[PDB]
RNA sequence: GCGGAUUUAGCUCAGUUGGGAGAGCGCCAGACUGAAGAUCUGGAGGUCCUGUGUUCGAUCCACAGAAUUCGCACCA
RNA sequence: UUCUAG
RNA sequence: GAGCCGGUAGCGGGCGUGGAUCCCUGGAUGUCCGAAUGGGGGAACCCGGCCGGCGGGAACGCCGGUCACCGCGCUUUUGCGCGGGGGGAACCUGGGGAACUGAAACAUCUCAGUACCCAGAGGAGAGGAAAGAGAAAUCGACUCCCUGAGUAGCGGCGAGCG
RNA sequence: GUGGUUCGUGGAGCCAUGGGGGAAUCUGGGCGGACCACCGCCUAAGGCUAAGUACUCCGGGUGACCGAUAGCGCACCAGU
RNA sequence: GCGAGCUAGCCCUGGCCAGGGUGAAGCUGGGGUGAGACCCAGUGGAGGCCCGAACCGGUGGGGGAUGCAAACCCCUCGGAU
RNA sequence: GCGAAUGCCGGCAUGAGUAACGAUAAAGAGGGUGAGAAUCCCUCUCGCCGUAAGCCCAAGGGUUCCUACGCAAUGGUCGUCAGCGUAGGGUUAGGCGGGACCUAAGGUGAAGCCGAAAGGCGUAGCCGAAGGGCAGCCGGUUAAUAUUCCGGCCCUUCCCGCAGGUGCGAUGGGGGGACGCUCUAGGCUAGGGGGACCGGAGCCAUGGACGAGCCCGGCCAGAAGCGCAGGGUGGGAGGUAGGCAAAUCCGCCUCCCAACAAGCUCUGCGUGGUGGGGAAGCCCGUACGGGUGACAACCCCCCGAAGCCAGGGAGCCAAGAAAAGCCUCUAAGCACAACCUGCGGGAACCCGUACCGCAAACCGACACAGGUGGGCGGGUGCAAGAGCACUCAGGCGCGCGGGAGAACCCUCGCCAAGGAACUCUGCAAGUUGGCCCCGUAACUUCGGGAGAAGGGGUGCUCCCUGGGGUGAUGAGCCCCGGGGAGCCGCAGUGAACAGGCUCUGGCGACUGUUUACCAAAAACACAGCUCUCUGCGAACUCGUAAGAGGAGGUAUAGGGAGCGACGCUUGCCCGGUGCCGGAAGGUCAAGGGGAGGGGUGCAAGCCCCGAACCGAAGCCCCGGUGAACGGCGGCCGUAACUAUAACGGUCCUAAGGUAGCGAAAUUCCUUGUCGGGUAAGUUCCGACCUGCACGAAAAGCGUAACGACCGGAGCGCUGUCUCGGCGAGGGACCCGGUGAAAUUGAACUGGCCGUGAAGAUGCGGCCUACCCGUGGCAGGACGAAAAGACCCCGUGGAGCUUUACUGCAGCCUGGUGUUGGCUCUUGGUCGCGGCGCGGCUGGGGGCCUAACCCUCGGAUGGGGGGACAGCGCUUGGCGGGCAGUUUGACUGGGGCG
């Protein structure tokens, strides 16, 4: 419903409920209520899995737990992660319902290894982060928009194309 | 037909009035132009 | 009707001191083989378009003409 | 490599 | 110096040589806008603290005055007391700054440092006692008029600029 | 690397500066047009300075200047 | 310098689509097998979906050409959550 | 010193008493006033609305509104009429709307951030609305106002007092107001309908009936008290590793009461009690009638919302805005005076209202059949419904009236007999048009193509029968069959609104969207594919540096793109080009860095030219590259009794068209040749296929459904046509009233055959030839419109293009700077193939790090990067992205030549 939230946790030995279900509208990433010690709240991140009964967290301790996050430091070998924790903190670092994550594919000294998601592959750095877990989005892929065009449904430009045009008009164009 | 001319207080008003010529450079320019220069009396004036 | 190029021993093609002419694939004779063929052995052969001009001498340098392939024939 | 039918 | 309540001549009423109308200069009022500046805003409207009479408050309580924007000095203390800013036909220097058109094209060039825009000083700014000019060991502030000179000279050495 | 200057890249200086090196306090230090010797001038890298020239909104004067389609377009409940 | 009370857009915030028709996911029940696939029947009510007013339009013909009008009148037509 | 510039300005004639009265929703009659009335006032027939030609709220316009006088001009005629003139007068609110409250976009904007200056951005706070919020309603009352004025009924906030009560006491917190769409239960006013059931004013004329007969109405609003009706939340303790920066709030875990319980916000009764109440109505206009007095009446059943309770419930996906009130509390003061309550007195503003308002008062310059946002929109009939025909309330007759009815244009109605042959074309029109039943083909992505195609039904009468709402169900109402019998007309959706269908082909799939005043299409758009730049502080787009966008996105993502479902399938070539990679070698800028020469120099010196070598991208050179640009052979021979071909011979190219298709909208020779369709068919449609010049990605062959697309054919049907011929309404014509307009030197303007500058009323010869007019018909006056758009000419202009010229923007790039330390190293060089050293100086590899930047993550500290780079200066390069110029003459038309 038109708004954002949560994304990137660094409050810890906080205990890490999975809030619910609440499949999300807004990102390509279906996430639910985490529900912290405290009481306070955040439609977290949606690393597929954990089972709405909730029941994690992180910390700078460990617990790979699945989905659970900390610094790379914290982080073992052949993984697959996301809330990628680029920058010492820059919070999540990438893979957005991006499912297949990073993969700590091997570490070095303040510089840990991954492979990058979306096709490459480098290093981080020292205390720099990341929360393991799948994604979420279900192939979030395919799916008909038939006789119509889901597009305009967009609220997603119709921003429409072109290219043959008459005239001679935009950028690079 | 919709002509053109459809005035609306608000608009028209707004979009011109004393202020906003004033407020701008240019605006406040021509105004104190027309001012002196002409006589008369102004938009928003009318 | 105009502009470019081409018309060489059956066929596709090479040659700008021009002064003395070939290449690959045909065609006849001799070998290999019981036999043809492919393949090794030698030769026979042309107005370098028709008719002229400059020049010692040019078909390769030049001016017309027939036949050849290609372009041009668009504006109202 | 090929070489008709009786 | 003896007439007047403006251009209104008209009705109805009135001031005046124990110096009216009007001519001057210095006044006190100067409602609301406009730099506006107390706050807001489609100008000429609608909102707020302090003082204020106290005011009809017939046996019941309000306008008026006021006040305060913000950048400037700095007696700094908790900062109290001075300047600004908005104008303005034309003219002035700085800041920025163009094609036409000429060259019988047009890229150099020209129109020009013009036209315009901006800022800002003034009643005038501009500038102004020389590491200047030139060469007779000569001259001397800056400015402006004539002259030097359309010369010395700049240049697709062309139009021109000069 | 641009300016202004008569100088449009030129034998091309002075003054002014966009970037980088970054001297001297009187035998110091620029200058008289590449530079160099000698001569001659001047003394910077802060500031103020009325008067002599420019301009008409304003007021006056004067006209081989006009007369209502001329003059400012507008001679009077016109920049309406 | 002047303008989105022209128009093309884009942001914010309300209003609006008379009636009717077609009948997919589903859920209920029944159906030979292990469960099922899957079938059928009921319910059900989607779709830039159909038939059509207002409303949005303005092909196809008619008039009009110093018009009613610097684009309009007439018959006709498409769209119609 | 002026005809004279389609000259400017002013007047003034033309056509011309012809053309027009702004919708073909018509009028006509009697009286009245007045100088004078088709055009005013009263009245009586008549026509048009009626989803409007209704009242209403707005926005816009601002006295246009009323009343008494008046018509000079505006009213396209009048005019005593006016939305025209002058004069006077009219619109009042604690509770309606705007503010004295709130914020999203957006705009402002102290601080902050960047510009040559003007300026740019912009936090918080503020501005900002029919979005949020907020305390009333019905009747009366003037010439106009009204939820404001009357009155009857219903309230709210602030203040002072006292009475009672309780840790009150910020806005900081927490809930909290808070919401999408499609759909639907339960209940109820609005609204409608039957009542012969109640009240009352009169009727019946006519044949008939005084009868459940015709005609009016039988309602509107309300303290709470009160039962149908839902509508929203649960209740205690404790822990609060402690949050929502600070504690009791709420958030989170644990144990008990965890219901149809109790809770708190709208409708019915009602009913306090008020009003209205038509038909009156004795005084009174018995008539511009009604102002105001009988009595009224005051009731039942029926239908029932597309938004009334309500923030519903159910489903769905594209998954639905922020600040007043309520409770928690610090500062803080009350805490015998702080807040809640009760009663009594006291206070309540600023500006908005008239009338118009699907419009002569609003935009179109005009009383212009153009547009302009919300509210039920009365009924009867038709399956339903703001569609339709008639009409209720209220509105109006278009502001020019008579009179003839000729041609002729308009709009409309009809036909025999034929029934498209008319013609480019069934363009038009006419067929057909509504609901029910029966019945439905090729093909299919099985959804559809079906409303397909093709029939048949419908009216009013009586009979017996079955259903769902009807509080049981018993004058009441509805959906409905049923089946039987029967009546009438040419007809029985009787009128009115209402597909012509089919057979085929081509393109684009489809709903779309678009060139406002020609073109809605095979054009874009697409859902869908493929290459593809990009790791974030992205890449590209605006920007002078900030900055925004991107995106609080993060490789199932963001941008660049050529096609554009789906199916089937996209082959061959990287010699040139763009690009990606390479960087060893050539080159080469600024630059370092020295041989050497030169000028002056008595001399130390003092300026230049300077070159060997080191030196950047770029370019050269190697490779990779096709849903990157782009391209994808020629002729001679041969079984072929005749023809490419199965094969063979070759010269050039980077290979040298593959699968599908084919005279297609790429095929001019062509109406190509064969076939079908026909009385013949240069359109079609099938097939060949020598494809003048298809071809896979600006796709290629096909493809259900789909199209106001285009083309081909058949039935059905009709004046489209064989000529039509009749008619109805509207101008045109005659009358009265009004009364333009472009063009035009001027003119009393005939035909001829000849002529002239070669297409003459005006010149020659001749022939007909009285003067004027009106209703017409187009030919000539080279008629009007417009100093040709097609043309060329001006070394005119303006837009797009690439290997045009140059230059800039941006991008890559060497050295240089605020860009600091530590170490590992190889190269040059000159000196003393060499090695040792030496100054020189060049390359480079490293954490660091103190600039710089960024970073943040809750503070100024940490973190990351770090000598980068941003960024400044010079170098060089790409560079049509843009900016500015240019691209000759001849020419027996411009060009090509």
């Amino acid at each position: 419903q038109y708004r954002i939230i949560d994304f990137k946790r660094d409050k810890d030995g906080i205990p890490g409920r999975v809030a619910t279900i609440e499949y999300d509208p807004n990102r390509s990433a279906n996430i639910a209520l985490i529900n912290y010690a405290d009481g306070e709240k955040r439609y977290i991140i949606a690393p597929k899995n954990l089972k709405v009964g909730m029941e994690i967290m992180s910390g700078p301790d460990a617990d790979i737990k699945i989905g659970n996050a900390l610094p790379l430091e914290n982080i073992p070998v052949g993984t697959l992660v996301h809330n990628i924790e680029l920058k010492p903190g820059r919070g999540g670092q990438l893979v957005r319902a991006a499912g297949t994550s990073a993969q700590v594919l091997g570490k070095e000294g303040k510089y840990v290894i991954v492979r990058l998601a979306s096709g490459e592959v480098r290093m981080i750095l020292g205390k720099c982060r990341a929360t393991v877990g799948e994604v979420g989005n279900g192939g979030r892929t395919d799916k008909p928009f038939v006789k119509a065009g889901n597009k305009h449904h967009k609220m997603k430009a119709p921003n429409v194309r072109g290219v043959a045009m008459n005239a001679v008009d935009h950028p690079f164009g | 037909m919709k002509r053109t001319y459809q005035p609306n207080n608000r608009k028209r008003a707004k979009t011109h009035g004393f202020r906003a010529r004033m407020k701008t450079k240019s605006g406040r320019n021509i105004l104190a132009r027309r001012r002196a220069k002409g006589r008369h009396q102004l938009t928003v004036s009318d």
